[PDB]
């Protein structure tokens, strides 16, 4: 056994490396010219930032 | 077929990608390679082993 | 009837036109950078020749 009270140093993240967010306050549904894209019979939809 | 290491763009806060860089820094300051170890566990013994 | 012991000369065939065909001796498993390709929110896989 290794008993010393050793400290973590290396530790990983895999996700995003942003500590803040943007968030929705005050919600809205606005009518919009284009739905969504379209691929041959395919059609994705849009997804903001 | 995967890279050491690699530098991409993508959402994240220069403040905490600031942090980690220094982070990373600190760490990789205090890095070590075997070899040193050799000499160092074999000069405590005083010659023995 | 016709009894004669008629050849059949012609056959077709749909296939490949190859008759050597390249195996796997010893398998093997690495890591990559790329994992497949994507298209909006498809995802098709990578497939080798």
């Amino acid at each position: 056994l290794l008993h010393a009270d050793t400290p973590r140093l290396v530790t990983w993240d895999a996700g995003l490396c942003t500590s803040f967010k943007i968030v929705p306050i005050v919600p809205a549904q606005v009518p919009q010219d284009v739905l969504a894209y379209t691929f041959f019979t395919s059609s994705y939809a849009i997804q903001s930032p | 077929a995967m890279s050491e290491w690699v530098d991409v763009f993508e959402t994240s806060d220069a403040l905490t990608v600031s942090i980690r860089g220094r982070w990373m820094a600190r760490l990789a300051r205090m890095n070590i390679n075997p070899t040193e170890i050799e000499w160092a566990l074999t000069e405590c013994a005083q010659g023995y082993v």
